[PDB]
Formats: structure tokens, sequence, C-alpha cells
């Protein structure tokens, strides 16, 4: 989507293995504030916002 | 410590940074004391092909 | 109440303490008062901070 029209995906009910965004070499930012992804594999949330 | 990357990997060469590089390849630390040098080799380390 | 001069003493350091207690759950600038939960967030580069 446009960054006007940006989109958002709820998920919930769900396990997260985080390891597949920060093990792939796809992305050239990948920069997590007040968190550091690999804690977020021992970490649980009521939801979370893509 | 000498070697050799690509552009903008350059920035993994520096304390506190994550990646391929600073994870698997070379880390710096966190209280590194010290000085990084980067300058562009392409006439030398590329050709065609 | 004649025993006030006593009794004071103790509030008063009750207070001292409790407000002390209190003074954990604060931030101070940080993001989060409590100390695990920012080991279980961030590297020791930022934790540190």
């Amino acid at each position: 989507a446009s960054v006007y029209a940006w989109n958002r995906k709820r998920i919930s009910n769900c396990v997260a293995d985080y390891s597949v965004l920060y093990n792939s070499a796809s992305f050239s930012t990948f920069k997590c504030y007040g968190v550091s992804p690999t804690k977020l594999n021992d970490l649980c949330f009521t939801n979370v916002y893509a | 410590d000498s070697f050799v990357i690509r552009g903008d990997e350059v920035r993994q060469i520096a304390p506190g940074q994550t990646g391929k590089i600073a994870d698997y390849n070379y880390k710096l630390p966190d209280d590194f004391t010290g000085c990084v040098i980067a300058w562009n080799s392409n006439n030398l380390d590329s050709k065609v092909g | 109440s004649a025993l006030g001069k006593l009794q004071d003493v103790v509030n008063q350091n009750a207070q001292a303490l409790n407000t002390l207690v209190k003074q954990l759950s604060s931030n101070f600038g940080a993001i989060s008062s409590v100390l695990n939960d920012i080991l279980s967030r961030l590297d020791p580069p930022e934790a540190e901070v």
C-alpha cells in the first residue's frame, strides 16, 4: 500500500518465530527500538501490529 | 585487521552493530578503542564478469 | 495524642522508607522501571545506558 494509506495487519493467537526475519539476509534495514529481536523469542504479547 | 566487504556493510564495522558481518564475520567490542578506515576498491577488487 | 512525639518519629521513618521503595518503581528517563525487563529486551550496549 502507498505510505499515505499504509496497510496494517494485526497478529494475534499465534507463535512468532522471529528468527525467519532476523536470520534472513533479504533486508537492508533492521532496526529494533526498545527491544532486541532475539529476546522476542522469549516474550509474549496480547497483539502485534505490522 | 584488514579485509574487504561491500559498501553498505561498512556501517556494520563499528561497536554495537548487528548484521551478517558483525555477527558471523568480524565483530568489534562495545568498548572498542581504535580507528576504522575504509575506501572503495572497485578498481582493484571488481572485474568484468 | 499524648505520645505524639514518639509516634511522629515512627511515621517519619516509615515515610522515608516507603518513599524509598516507591522510588524503585520510577524510570528516571529510562524505558522501564524494572531491571530484568531491560536485560530481557536489550543488549549490553544500550541496557548499560
